[PDB]
């Protein structure tokens, strides 16, 4: 998950990356249907605020 | 390495005296019986010519495309394992052909295409760091030019200019050249300009690096490139390393800088190891120019690291007049502006206000097409520069 | 005819050699021997065929070779120069004085330290005066920096290389890319240039006070520019500038005298200007008879650049919205109100 | 020629028949590591640099006992076999850290540090030369000695000196160079060295 | 996902490998196990006894907690002041057990390509699953747990 | 005979066959191609390819053994498909989106409205924008819009996202964006779509790691793709973002997608149109009263709208029944907006 840093590392915006697809996945183009999703998270004030 | 010229520099006769004539006689005669010794014993012996046979032989032992590859270590003599092209490590065999001395850990190696071994290193390319810093000559300001500064250009004179012209005092007396010159004063002194004086009657490779550039965007990337700095000089025989505005190396902070202050501190620590640490020395004068001496970490003025301290105050009314001549020489004045009258214009005008005053004046003549200056220039000539 | 059927006929035994690999020769070495390196792939260092003369073997280029037995084949057409690559990643605008308004005495004291320095050296020392290095422009955002200064640069023959970051193109300026004084090793080769180095960082609404930021990394830039073509550099043909919004936020050291040889005003267009300024930027759509243009002027109090060419832009577009083929003064009464009226608040 | 260009003399000592003569029987190896040991006699598997992970044996010289796991192994360039092991990877920025040269400096360039010095040659420079004094007793000598001061007061000469007539190798740190700009490997260096 | 071996020109199985492990994570199995028996270690009495009960009596001894029906502690953690006795408890119960004992470190399981350091964890675990009772040391938390 | 030597040389084409590209003619009967294992290739061109084929980079076969062009392949892509109707259309009518008409209006005047009437422009004089970007708050109803238009289109759509462009194989990335641009030459009326365009462009770029060295040839052939329009294609290419601070500055200039099309927080007017067109769809009931609703001062930009109406209804559910009541709204607001303490009234 993650903020998307701005200003990050060389492997910090490649992970970046992978959420934008987990992302895009969940609510874009392609409506997806019949499939849930499930999350847990101790933590969840460091997600970005898209996901 | 060796010198191709400079066979015998013996010119301590320095005049007709005998002793020139029989060293020169010596060589003649062996010679002579060189030449019949080669051509001679290559008659009865047609096996290698040396000229045209010895080289002809290895290139087939050599490969039409010839490889290039990092060499990455050294196992036993006649052995090495060198970098492929893209990936890869061979366990390669060393041929005697190559001068087996230029084997640095990491430079260059040439491998035949199909057998893969060593068949000849290959020089470096220079780096693109040695050129960025590589002064090759001050273009036009020369050392009674400055004027002014009297007793503080002997400082320097007599630091990193004197070792290097008449060793003799720093021989004779035991006593080792003052290590380094730091030269601190008001914004616009001389600082730079006695900094780019000596550059121009030194013999030594000049190096000249400010202090922003030392404050670089990844971290490690910091004390690194003062390593170079000093790997460079180092290299390159004599040379005296100019850092310029060491007052930014912790006086300005930019967001580029990963680490914050903590990441700068270190690059410090590096140079502070590079001009007194347990490693050899050898023949490198660092000359430190600031303007804010009491903003930087009192070890980096310890004595051993910067021994010599010159302070640059502002120019004295004296000095003020030589400033204007100086500047002024080139100049078709119209005999109507007085020099004097412009010297006490404000309180203190560093003298950098002077070239100012007196660039900004031909300028304020161009406009006209006018080839000679009036106190009409320099009037709102000395009110457009100190003022706005 | 029968050379034709021959020559047909040998092709199929012609198209299976193998081909040519395509390489960049870095550096000529000698015994008529090139050093290339070939596309992903590692260096090499290969012969030359007689055909071809070392001498046209030149630095950087494209060149081939045969199959196996690496031998440069022809010099390929030439590769795109690093530096015009840098100009395609950033497009500054091209533009020349006709599309320059209002701005007439800065017009002149531009042309005389980046043109008269520059096309007539030889009189710069006939008063003794050492050549201008660097000029400041600076006013509000969009008043004309910039088309000012590619102007310049447009009229002088001389290249016009900006820098500022962009790590994008941080690879056709410097592989190694540790110090900024790099663009140089590319400055001096292509003749007199002018390197622009532009500001504006979304400043002037953010980092108001005080927390992170510091500095610009578009002012530390000449520090170390400024500090090498005022002393140690042989090519005195290269010179520098910026534009910024402010002129009291600039650094101590360069404001001190003797590092910016001019400091140019660029200041909102007042009402003899604004018309100068639309009229240029009217001249390209289908405009009316008898367009009141001096009315226009009036209704925008304060348009630096960009607020004017966004009444003649968004003139065209309201005159689409009805479909129709001449743009009208009521389209031009009716941009001012959206770009400036309706705009003017935040 | 600027390219290789040695002595002449040394290439016909180089016994050009000898270079044929090494230039077609002595294979040339390719560099792996070992990953396993597949029990059942030989069955090594390797992992070649960027080729694949093949699996090898052994060519007929290499005892068993001479490879072991994570050990640095030559191998065919054709059949992928065994033939010489070979030494373990050190980050050459690790290894440049090794004195070559002592520096011309003894302990008797520097003064009123009796004390000091005294103190730091019982954990340095006795401990390794005639270590056999501490063997008749139950001591394990202390291993490791701070040194801290005000600047130029003489940390490094202390130090510096002891390079000078210590016999066991001397190993170099800055406490700069074990910053570096991935996460990780600014302990690599701690670790190899 | 299982390994197998492949014929190199007419690619084929021939054999079912076993499974491979990061060279790394081999290296911190632990083979000469360390002498230091536990009447080296002193004052620690009444906390060497609640380790011994936690990640060794319940390694030889289950038979006991599965008649009272509980489920064995999971982990020990050592906290105190720089120099207690923390890694001397961790090498002596290394001593005085035979199991393997998987020794992990600090700064380590950090590596700098992305996802490289939980090859190294899972890596880690599966291998003492692959083999009997094991104890797996991680010492230095700090690197890896800020 | 000469038709019969012409018959012969076809044997050179043969089926298996490697699909290279072109790059630059060097001279009658020689080109220069880049195969795609990965090189360049100095080639020689069959003497029967019509010429007229070999455009700029196009598609190339070349022979297995020996690389030679022996033939010009239509126009294709590999990871771009337009989209055929069928089930893989949006389905999302303009009259689904809550009242942005200004932001509507935007997109319709600079991707829709050119495409149709392309000559008008001409006419007026003004210059067409080449590309649109579409920034905003996380959830104000980007996608959407784009939903809808690629519905109520007569061009084809090209739907990419910015994560696809970056694979496994080295020098891949840079062949699929150019397929992308160059399949949406040959229906020349088409929008090409590459959301969430955070992932291959952005500033920062560390060029040691390999995976930025991948990323600097995307974002650069993207640049270089872009300015290869002649003012007489008309692609226009819709890139939709979150962040725009992270945007490398080379990708907002003119020529490329020049025109900002902000996607604000809706305000209060806006807002009492969204509740009604996603409740126009909901059962409903008499007793409810949107006004009440959107009358605080609460920011719900666009998901937490539907995500009130969503859960309302999910409430009705509970209890089995089919309407939705104000007491239901009621429950809903105050588990979806969640205001925070955001306040210390001695500050005022
Ligand atoms: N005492 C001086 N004598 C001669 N020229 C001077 C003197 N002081 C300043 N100048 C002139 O000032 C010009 C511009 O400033 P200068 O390069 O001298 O600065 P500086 O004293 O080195 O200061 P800083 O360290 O702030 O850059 C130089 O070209 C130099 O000729
Ligand atoms: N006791 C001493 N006798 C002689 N010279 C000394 C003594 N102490 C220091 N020096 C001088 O100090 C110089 C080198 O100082 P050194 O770098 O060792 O000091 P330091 O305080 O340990 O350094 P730093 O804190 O900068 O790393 C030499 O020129 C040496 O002659
Ligand atoms: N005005 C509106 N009318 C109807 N639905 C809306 C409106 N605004 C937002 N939405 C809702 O917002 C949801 C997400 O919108 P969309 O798919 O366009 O993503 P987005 O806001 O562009 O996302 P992101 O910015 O994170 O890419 C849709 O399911 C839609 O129902
Ligand atoms: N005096 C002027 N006459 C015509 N156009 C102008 C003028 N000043 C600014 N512009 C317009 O502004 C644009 C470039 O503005 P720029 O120089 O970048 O503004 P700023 O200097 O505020 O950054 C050009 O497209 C040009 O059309
Ligand atoms: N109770 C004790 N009895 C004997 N030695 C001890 C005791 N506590 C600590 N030590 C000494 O401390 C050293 C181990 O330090 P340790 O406690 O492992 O450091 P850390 O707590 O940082 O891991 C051993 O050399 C050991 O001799
Ligand atoms: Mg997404
Ligand atoms: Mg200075
Ligand atoms: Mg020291």
């Amino acid at each position: 998950g993650g903020r998307r840093f701005s200003e990050g590392t060389s492997a910090d915006r490649e992970i970046q990356r992978t959420l934008m697809e987990l992302l895009n996945q969940m609510d874009g183009f392609d409506t997806l249907h019949r499939v849930k999703m499930i999350m847990a998270t101790n933590r969840p004030d460091t997600l970005d605020p898209a996901l | 390495g060796p010198d191709a010229a400079s066979k015998l520099p013996l010119v301590t006769p320095h005049t007709q005296c005998r002793l020139k004539l029989l060293k020169l006689e010596r060589i003649k005669d062996y010679l002579l019986m060189e030449e019949e010794f080669i051509r001679n014993q290559e008659q009865m012996k047609p096996l290698e010519e040396k000229q045209e046979e010895e080289r002809s032989k290895v290139d087939d032992l050599r490969g039409t495309p010839m490889s290039v590859g990092t060499l990455e270590e050294i196992i036993d003599d006649n052995h090495a394992i060198v970098s492929t092209s893209v990936g890869s490590e061979h366990y390669v065999s060393i041929l005697s052909f190559v001068d087996k001395d230029l084997l640095e850990p990491g430079c260059s190696v040439l491998l035949n295409h199909k057998v893969h071994a060593v068949i000849g290193v290959l020089m470096d390319d220079t780096d693109p760091l040695v050129t960025v810093m590589k002064v090759e000559k001050a273009p036009q300001e020369t050392y009674a030019d400055i004027g002014g500064l009297d007793n503080q250009i002997q400082e320097i004179k007599e630091s990193v200019e004197l070792p290097l012209t008449h060793p003799e005092y720093y021989e004779e007396m035991g006593i080792k050249p003052p290590k380094g010159v730091i030269l601190y004063g008001p914004p616009g002194t001389g600082k730079t300009l006695l900094a780019k004086a000596v550059a121009n009657q030194t013999s030594a490779t000049f190096l000249r690096v400010v202090g922003s550039e030392l404050i670089q965007k990844y971290l490690g990337d910091g004390p690194k490139l003062v390593r170079e700095l000093f790997r460079v000089a180092e290299e390159h025989a004599p040379s005296i390393v100019f850092i310029d505005e060491i007052d930014a190396i912790g006086t300005k902070r930019y967001d580029s800088n990963s680490g914050g202050e903590r990441e700068i501190q270190r690059t410090m620590l590096e140079l502070l190891n590079q001009l007194d640490g347990f490693d050899s020395r050898g023949d490198v004068k660092v000359i430190m120019a600031t303007n804010r001496i009491e903003t930087l970490d009192p070890a980096l003025i310890r004595p051993g690291r910067i021994d010599r301290k010159i302070e640059f105050p502002l120019p004295d009314e004296k000095t003020k007049k030589r400033i204007f001549q100086i500047h002024t020489s080139r100049m078709t004045l119209a005999d109507d502006v007085t020099l004097d009258d412009l010297i006490m214009a404000k309180d203190d005008l560093s003298g950098a206000d002077i070239k100012a005053i007196c660039t900004e004046a031909g300028l304020m003549a161009l406009r006209e097409r006018r080839m000679k200056v009036t106190n009409e220039d320099f009037k709102k000539s000395k009110e457009n520069v100190l003022y706005k | 005819l029968n050379a034709k059927v021959r020559l047909l006929r040998e092709e199929l035994q012609l198209l299976q050699e193998q081909g040519s690999y395509v390489g960049e020769v870095v550096r000529a070495m000698d015994k008529k021997k090139v050093l290339v390196k070939v596309h992903p792939e590692g260096k090499f260092v290969v012969d030359v065929d007689k055909n071809i003369d070392i001498n046209d073997v030149t630095p950087n280029c494209r060149v081939a070779l045969r199959n196996d037995s690496y031998t440069l084949h022809k010099i390929l057409p030439n590769k795109v120069d690093p530096l015009v690559s840098l100009m395609m990643v950033e497009k500054v605008p091209d533009s020349t004085y006709e599309m320059i308004g209002g701005l007439d005495k800065q017009i002149k004291e531009i042309k005389e330290v980046i043109e008269l320095p520059v096309k007539h050296p030889e009189l710069f020392e006939a008063l003794g005066i050492a050549q201008p290095k660097g000029v400041l422009l600076y006013g509000p955002p969009g008043t004309g920096k910039t088309l000012l200064a590619r102007a310049v640069a447009h009229h002088t023959d001389c290249t016009f290389i900006r820098v500022s970051g962009s790590e994008l193109v941080q690879k056709f300026i410097g592989e190694g890319a540790r110090m900024v004084r790099e663009l140089f090793v590319m400055a001096r080769e292509h003749a007199p240039s002018i390197i622009f180095m532009d500001e504006i960082d979304s400043i002037g609404s953010s980092r108001l006070e005080g927390g992170s930021g510091g500095d610009s990394e578009v002012q530390r830039t000449m520090l170390e520019l400024l500090n090498q073509l005022d002393g140690f550099e042989a090519t005195k043909n290269i010179k520098v500038i910026m534009a910024t919004n402010r002129i009291d936020i600039l650094d101590s050291a360069l404001l001190r005298p003797g590092r910016i040889d001019r400091k140019i005003e660029f200041p909102p267009p007042n009402e003899e200007a604004r018309l100068d300024i639309l009229k240029i930027h009217s001249r390209k759509m289908n405009l009316t008879r008898g367009i009141n243009l001096r009315k226009i002027a009036e209704l925008m109090p304060g348009a630096s650049g960009a607020e004017v060419k966004g009444v003649c832009t968004e003139a065209g577009m309201y005159a689409l919205r009805e479909r129709r083929v001449h743009v009208t003064q009521e389209d031009f009464e009716m941009a001012v109100a959206k770009v400036m009226q309706k705009d003017s608040e935040k | 020629s600027d390219t290789g260009l040695a002595p002449p003399a040394l290439w016909d000592l180089a016994a050009d028949k000898q270079t044929l003569q090494s230039e077609q029987p002595l294979q040339v190896a390719r560099c792996t590591k070992i990953i396993n040991a597949d029990s059942e006699d030989p069955k090594y598997i390797i992992n070649v640099k960027q080729f694949a992970k093949f699996v090898v044996d052994l060519s007929d010289q290499v005892a068993p006992t001479d490879i072991e796991e994570g050990m640095r192994v030559g191998v065919d360039r054709n059949k992928y076999q065994i033939h010489i092991p070979l030494p373990p990877k050190i980050d050459p920025t690790v290894t440049m850290m090794q004195v070559e040269e002592k520096p011309d400096v003894t302990y008797s360039d520097v003064g009123g540090c009796k004390e000091q010095i005294e103190k730091l040659r019982e954990v340095v420079e006795t401990p390794l030369l005639h270590p056999e004094r501490f063997v008749n007793l139950g001591i394990e000598p202390p291993k490791g000695v701070l040194l801290f001061g005000p600047p130029g007061t003489g940390k490094t000469l202390c130090a510096r000196a002891v390079a000078n007539r210590t016999d066991a190798c001397f190993i170099r740190v800055i406490g700069s160079e074990l910053v570096q700009k991935y996460v990780g490997e600014g302990a690599r260096m701690v670790r190899e060295l | 996902g299982d390994l197998v071996g492949v014929n190199k020109d007419s690619y084929l199985i021939l054999e079912t490998l076993p499974t491979e492990y990061d060279s790394r994570v081999k290296a911190m199995e632990v083979d000469e196990r360390p002498t230091e028996q536990y009447s080296d270690i002193g004052g620690l009495d009444k906390q060497i006894q609640e380790l011994v009960e936690a990640i060794v009596l319940p390694m030889n001894h289950k038979e006991k907690f599965e008649n009272l029906g509980i489920q064995p502690p999971k982990g020990v953690l050592m906290y105190g002041p720089p120099g207690t006795g923390k890694t001397l408890l961790a090498r002596a119960c290394a001593a005085q057990t035979k199991a393997t004992f998987l020794k992990l470190a600090g700064p380590q399981l950090v590596q700098m390509f992305i996802g490289d350091g939980a090859k190294l964890v899972r890596d880690a675990f599966a291998l003492a699953k692959e083999k009997a009772p094991s104890i797996i040391f991680i010492d230095e938390l700090d690197a890896i747990g800020t | 005979e000469f038709l019969h030597a012409q018959e012969e040389v076809k044997r050179i084409q043969s089926i298996p066959l490697v699909i290279g590209q072109f790059l630059e003619a060097v001279d009658q009967n020689t080109a220069i191609v880049g195969s795609t294992t990965g090189s360049n290739y100095y080639v020689r061109i069959l003497s029967t390819i019509d010429r007229e084929l070999l455009k700029p980079n196009a598609s190339v076969a070349l022979h297995k053994h020996s690389n030679a062009l022996v033939d010009v392949l239509p126009p294709e892509a590999d990871s771009s498909i337009m989209m055929l109707t069928s089930d893989q259309k949006p389905d999302v009518m303009y009259a689904d989106i809550g009242g942005m008409d200004i932001q509507k209006q935007e997109v319709r005047e600079a991707v829709e409205l050119p495409l149709t009437h392309f000559e008008l422009y001409k006419q007026i004089g003004i210059d067409p924008p080449r590309g649109v970007l579409m920034y905003g708050p996380p959830g104000c109803g980007k996608t959407m819009l784009a939903k809808a238009v690629a519905h109520h289109t007569t061009a084809a759509f090209i739907r990419v996202v910015g994560s696809e462009f970056v694979q496994k194989y080295l020098g891949e990335g840079p062949r699929m964006v150019r397929d992308v641009f160059r399949l949406a030459k040959e229906n020349a009326p088409a929008i090409i779509f590459i959301d969430e365009i955070d992932a291959i462009a952005t500033k920062r770029f560390d060029a040691q790691t390999g995976a930025d060295r991948e990323v600097q040839r995307i974002l650069l052939e993207l640049l270089n793709q872009m300015d290869g329009f002649d003012q007489n294609v008309n692609v226009k290419v819709i890139m939709a973002t979150n962040r725009a601070d992270t945007l490398d500055p080379a990708l907002l200039r003119p020529g490329r997608l020049d025109r900002k099309i902000e996607f604000p927080l809706p305000d209060r007017r806006q807002k009492r149109l969204i509740f009604s067109t996603i409740t126009s769809k909901m059962n409903l009931s008499e007793e409810v009263d949107l006004e009440d609703y959107v009358a605080r001062p609460d920011k719900i930009s666009g998901a937490d709208i539907n995500s009130i109406c969503q859960e309302s209804g999910m409430l009705a559910v509970r209890e089995n029944r089919y309407i939705v009541l104000a007491k239901d709204f009621e429950k809903a607001y105050k588990t979806v907006i969640k205001k925070d303490e955001q306040e210390h009234e001695f500050y005022k």
